[PDB]
This record gives C-alpha cells, structure tokens and sequence, in this order.
C-alpha cells in the first residue's frame, strides 16, 4: 500500500516521507517481539511537498488490521478509504490548492 | 446444488439493479463489487469483500451467527450503508452533510454546508435538485 | 416579470445543462455561449421551441 | 473548559427545536440520580448517612458515583447495590438527567430531558467548547447559540468547571 | 457470582512435589498476594444477617506491589465482598456461593466502609497458588496473618509455619438459574478432582 | 518598502489583537520590524491550538497555540 503511494508519487516526483515507527524495532528481549506483532494501530505519516513557505499537509495514518487514511491540512482533517482517495484529494489540491494559493 | 439454489434464492429475493452472478456471488455495492458465498460445512457464510475488508463481512456473518432474521433486505442495508460511507467520503469536500432529521426515509436526506432552507436531493443517483421545505421551486438534471 | 428576451445572467462552470441555464424569461435556454446581440436571438429560437 | 448545565421551565422543545436546526447530530446523553435511604436510622446524614446516589454517567466512564453525598469513591457495580441490600437501604424522589448530545463543530451541545420519579422535572442543556480560553472570552458568545436556537425559561442554576466534573455538579442541581 | 468449590489439605512436605504434578500440567504458577480486611458491620437490631459473609471483606490485591512500598493502602487495587453462602444440602458437592466481586477507583478506598461505619475485624492474605482451566480454576491456599494491622511487611503469621496448603478447586458462575454451567462445570471440576486424586483428596466443607 | 509584507505580519499581529478580541507581542511586532530590516477562517476552525503560516516571500509560521509566529531558519518566534 505504502509502495503504491510511493510509486504514485514517483509518477510526479513530489517530495513525500514514509515514516515507520515499528514495534519490532524494539525488543529488549525475545519475548517483546511477541508483543511487537500486535494488530494495533500503526502511524505512518506522509509529507507531500511542492509548496514552499507553507507547512506540509501533515497526515495521520494508522492502518489497523481490523476492529485508516485521515490527513489534516490548515482546513480540516479527513478519513479516506482508498489511498487513491488521498491521491485524488491532493489532485483537488493540484487544482484548487494551487488556485487558492494564487489568490493569496 | 443447494448452494446455487441459495445463490438464486437471495438473487431473486434481491433487486434487479444488482446482478448476482455465479462467478462468485458478486454483490455489487457500487462502486465496489464483492463476493457472496455460504461456507462449506459449518455455516457463517463465506461472503467476501474485494483489498482488506472491514466489519462488513464481520457484521453480516456474525449476523449469520445470530441465524435469526434472514439477510436479503439486510444486504440492501449493506448496499445503502457502504454507499453511505462512500458518499460521506464524497461528502467531505462540499460538506453536503445529508443530515437525516428533516425526513427519515430510506430515500435518505442529502444536505449542505453551511446550510429558511433550500433542500438538496439525489437518488439513482439522479441529479434532481429538489429544493423544498415543504416544496420550493426546483430544477432537475440527469448528468453523469 | 420579464419582459425581455435577454438572458445571461451567467455563472461558472462547465456542465451538461438540463435544469437548465441561460434562462431568458423564467425558463432556461442553456445557451451559455450566447452573445448579447444573440442572447435574445437564442430566446427567439427558444420561442420557436416554445410551441409545446 | 467551563461547564454550564442549565435547567429550564420550558421543556419539550429540545426534542423539537434542536432537530429543527439545520445542523448536525451525534448520540445519547442520559444520566440518572438515585436517592437512597437506609432502612434504619443511625446512618442518617454526612459521612455515615441514609443519603446516597450512585450517579450514572452513562455517556463515558460507565462508572457510578459511589457517593453518600460528598463521599468520593466510584464504581460500576450495581453489585454494590446488593451489597448495600444487606437488610438495608431504600430510595427517594431523585430526578434523572437523560438526552441527546450532538456533534456541531467548534462546540457541541449535550441535551437531556430531566425526569423526577414524578415523571418529569425539566430539560437540561450543555455546550462543550475549547478550554484554552478564560471562562468568558466566548462563553456568552456560545450562549448566543443558546439563543440560536433560542432557548427559554431557563433556571438560574449554573454549574461550572473533561466532563467528570459534571458528577459533582450533579449535586449542584441535586441539592436543590 | 456463584463460586463452586472444594477443599483438601496439602502438607508442605509434599507441596511442591504436588506442584510438579500441577503446574507442569496446568496454567500458572501464580503466587498470590492480597491484603484482606474483613470488616465487621456491628449493627442493630437482631436478627442481624450476622453470618460471616454478611460481614464486609475489602480485598486489596497487591501481588505485584512491593513488600515495603507506602502508597499501597489506597492506591494499589482493592475490592470488596459480602458474597452469598454456599448452598444448604451441598454434601460432598462443590459449595455454591454467590459473589459480589466489587471494584473501585479513587484515592479514597477503604473509607466508604467506614462511611458505612463498619468496624474492623479479622484480617489475612491469600498467598497460595492458582492454576487455570478456562473460567474455572483451582486455588490452593496460603492465608498468612499480616505482621501488623495495615502493614505489608513480612514475616506474616500462619497459624503454623508448617502451614497447610488448603487446596481449592473452583469456578465462578454468572447466574445459578440455569442447569447448564451447573452440571457442566461440576463435571469438568469433578474430572479436575480425578486429576488431584492422583495426588490428593479434596472435600466439601459447610459454608 | 517591503515592510508592507511585514505589515501583513503586523496584520497577523493585528490578528493576534483579533485573538485578543476573542506587551511581549508588541516586541514581536518589533521582530516584524526586524523582518522589515531584512479561507484562514478554516484555519481558525482548525484552532476550533492549530497551525498556520505566511508565504510569498517569507515563511512566517502563524501556527495557533496564543500562537506561533516563527520566521522562515526555523526562527521559532511566537
């Protein structure tokens, strides 16, 4: 999925950042990997970037296995189903964010 | 034989709009098209979303664990609901809140942000701008 | 009111009008491209269409 | 994050006027006073009283105020009722708070019809809002939306500060 | 909560050897450490419920707590119990005692029973071992008397330091109205009794 | 000359005054003078702490808190 995002932006070379924070990075003993593979929510923020002076539309992303694409800008946070929804949302940016930036 | 008889069972208990096929119970909560199967042996039917499914299968199938209240119009619940979530994602930009208080119909209210009132309705989807109160003067289109 | 065959009165943007748009008096004509010298003419062709 | 529940002399309309508002909705907001009286005397008042109300903050903690009026311990049971039922304890005309909290935006409005054992008491209203501001930088301005939708025949009672504080604040209306 | 249970002494001399016949074949071992206060509601008038269960039993589990740490008395987890008595005519049969398993959350803890005014009485500490079988479990006993009232510091005071291991298979029914968990759990734990019978002799005792 | 851009930051300082309607901040206006030496209502909805910033051609960071006013190094001004 994250590969689909990254390939999606390799398409257009916009700057963005995969940001892992894995439980399995941690293991003070062999029994902590036992807890390191829990289904629990896992943040993976992304940082799409072409705009300069303005701060990135920082993203919350916790693809829990069950029981997961909510970005935030300077306007409003928004859950997205498909990553494609993120893509097209930033296309709403590639037009309207560009225009609104032009009006500023 | 009993299985495809169930496949035609729900299919003829179902609506024409959603073509259930023998390819694999292709339930068609558009945009998505997804599997309908009953489990071999012990039940909890193997109906499946097309990648990772959330609670939908879990809900219909734990409902199968409930056994009571056969699922057909309930599948229609799945249809209208998953579509609800879809449109909610479509409701994000242009905050068409679709608050349901002004009428509780299955037809389901569509609304607007921020807001004497001038109503907003679509269904098929069909772009019937039915502004109403009562019933204000309206205008209609069938694009897309 | 109206009054006159003049139409637009216009707003953005692209659409397949049927509601519709570019109304002269009351009823829409969907002639977004109509000239000020030809908007009333569009309402005249619309008048030709007004038979039913 | 100031609290501000308000009692009203003009009920019913909350079920009617709030939906009439063109805006958005959330979930339940119901809570229950439960007066107590020990089957014998002795334990009459204060620290060792007939007085008691487990307080049903149903909305969040799901934890009763195991409180003999200003006796601060809390627990879900219920089982404690039966524990209290060792040839002991009765009730008195408590008035439950039930309703209707709804999503709005910058602020959100808790709503609840209020119910004496004599059926009715009188609806309470509340509006949660951002707490970084001092008490009245916008609280009256929030109350502009207590006048939008317009609200009528309000009681003077003013409990004041998340919402756990409302528990003690229940007493502010309970002692009435 | 209708606990179903039996009793059987284990001399300490054979204890851990029994544990080898237990824990290797069971869940656990889990050492127990829980400070009791069985406060007695001295009350008027008769007929008082007066039964041992009728007296209150605040139940502070503290097994993970330090033996000298000071925050315990009203910060470490507490509980409370009256519990119904085990059934009449429960001969040899596992005793069935309904239970109110109380829980609590405040810096004030003990206080409410004295807010109920109840007097202090006898005190001890469950300190045995427990071995799971789903909802059912066995709970072999150690109940040392604490060295001082509201003092968590060992040595404590078993009636003999040649302390009996009051082995105690059990389960906890949600509600006694159905026959289901009755015969079911009685059967499972009777089979558990067959397991202990390979090394012990449990019995019912009136309660 | 270019101070009009800083005046927008001063207008942002006026927005802080607008926040006052909702001292050292004047010294921050003096920092805007140091800069001279060298819609958003939705952002308020985000504040309804949050984030915001200036642009073209200075990245003052008007992130809501009080509020940030950092120039753009990070220049963590408030």
């Amino acid at each position: 999925e994250s590969l689909e995002f990254q390939r999606w932006l390799k398409q257009r070379d916009i700057s963005f950042k995969f940001m892992p924070n894995y439980p399995w990075e941690k293991a003070k003993d062999f029994l902590e990997l036992e807890n390191s593979l829990s289904i629990n929510r896992l943040s993976i923020s992304w940082r799409i970037m072409v705009s300069n002076f303005e701060p990135a539309i920082f993203i919350q992303h916790t693809p829990t296995l069950h029981g997961v694409w909510r970005c935030k800008d300077q306007y409003s946070s928004n859950q997205f189903s498909s990553l494609k929804n993120v893509c097209q949302y930033i296309e709403h940016h590639i037009n309207s964010l560009s225009r609104r930036s032009k009006k500023t | 034989k009993h299985a495809q008889l169930i496949l035609e069972q729900i299919r003829k208990e179902l609506h024409p709009n959603i073509f259930s096929e023998h390819v694999g119970g292709g339930l068609k909560i558009h945009v998505f098209d997804n599997e309908i199967i009953v489990k071999v042996n012990s039940v909890t039917g193997r109906l499946v979303l097309s990648l990772s499914p959330p609670r939908h299968l879990r809900a219909a199938e734990k409902n199968i664990a409930l056994n009571t209240q056969p699922p057909a119009q309930i599948l229609n619940r799945l249809y209208f609901f998953c579509i609800q979530t879809q449109l909610l994602e479509v409701a994000q930009c242009a905050e068409l809140h679709a608050v349901q208080g002004y009428y509780s119909f299955p037809y389901l209210t569509f609304s607007k942000g921020k807001w004497w009132v001038l109503a907003y309705n679509v269904e098929s989807n069909s772009w019937s701008v039915r502004l109403l109160n009562a019933a204000g003067q309206t205008l209609y289109t069938q694009d897309v | 009111a109206a009054p006159e065959m003049h139409l637009i009165k216009m707003n953005k943007t692209a659409d397949l009008t049927a509601i519709l748009k570019r109304i002269l008096a009351i009823s829409r004509k969907k002639x977004x491209x109509x000239x000020x010298x030809x908007x009333x003419x569009x309402x005249x062709x619309x008048x030709x269409x007004x038979x039913x | 994050p100031v609290h501000g529940v308000i009692y009203y002399s003009s009920p019913s309309m909350a079920t009617f006027l709030s939906p009439a508002q063109d805006n958005l909705v959330r979930t339940y907001f119901a809570q229950h006073l439960k007066k107590w009286v020990v089957q014998y005397k002795l334990y009459r008042n204060a620290v060792t009283p007939k007085t008691l109300e487990f307080l049903k903050q149903n909305i969040n903690p799901s934890m009763l105020a195991c409180v003999d009026e200003a006796t601060m311990i809390d627990a879900e049971p219920e089982l404690e009722d039966i524990i209290v039922r060792t040839k002991l304890w009765n009730f008195r005309q408590s008035f439950t708070i039930e309703g209707s909290i709804y999503e709005v935006g910058s602020f959100k409005v808790a709503i609840a019809n209020v119910l004496q054992k004599s059926v009715w008491k009188g609806i309470l209203f509340h509006v949660t809002y951002d707490g970084t501001e001092s008490v009245d930088l916008a609280r009256p301005i929030i109350q502009e939306f207590f006048l939008k939708c317009f609200l009528q025949n309000n009681k003077s009672v003013t409990p004041v500060y998340l919402d756990s504080k409302l528990l003690l604040q229940l007493f502010k209306q309970r002692i009435d | 909560m209708q606990e179903l249970y039996l009793l059987g002494v284990v001399p300490s001399r054979r204890f851990e050897a029994v544990v080898n016949s237990l824990s290797k074949t069971l869940d656990g071992p889990k050492t127990i450490l829980e400070f009791w206060v069985v406060y007695r509601p001295k009350d008027v008038p008769p007929n008082l419920p007066r039964q041992p269960d009728s007296w209150l039993r605040l139940c502070s589990n503290i097994e993970s707590h330090d033996e000298t740490d000071t925050e315990w008395s009203k910060n470490t987890q507490w509980s409370m119990y009256l519990e119904g008595n085990s059934e009449p005519k429960r001969e040899d049969k596992c005793g069935i005692r309904p239970v109110n398993r109380a829980k609590l959350t405040n810096g004030s803890v003990t206080e409410f029973v004295e807010k109920m005014g109840y007097e202090f009485s006898h005190e001890y500490i469950i300190q045995g071992l427990e071995y799971f079988f789903f909802d059912t479990t066995v709970r072999i006993y150690q109940t040392l008397i604490p060295s001082q009232q509201r003092s968590i510091k060992p040595p404590f005071h078993p009636m003999n330091e040649e302390q009996p291991w009051i082995l105690h298979v059990y389960t906890h029914v949600a509600d006694a109205s159905n026959q289901v968990a009755m015969a079911k759990a009685e059967a499972n734990l009777t089979k558990v009794k067959t397991l202990l019978s390979a090394f012990c002799d449990l019995k019912n005792v009136r309660l | 000359m270019s101070l009009e851009e800083q005046r927008t930051r001063d207008e942002l300082k006026h927005k802080l005054l607008d926040l006052n309607q909702l001292t050292i901040c004047p010294s921050l206006l003096k920092l805007l003078h140091p800069e001279t030496g060298t819609v958003n209502s939705f952002y308020t909805h985000l504040k309804s702490s949050n984030d915001t910033e200036n642009n073209e051609t200075k990245s003052i960071n008007g992130k809501s808190a009080k509020e940030p006013h950092h120039s753009e190094h990070d220049n963590d001004n408030f």
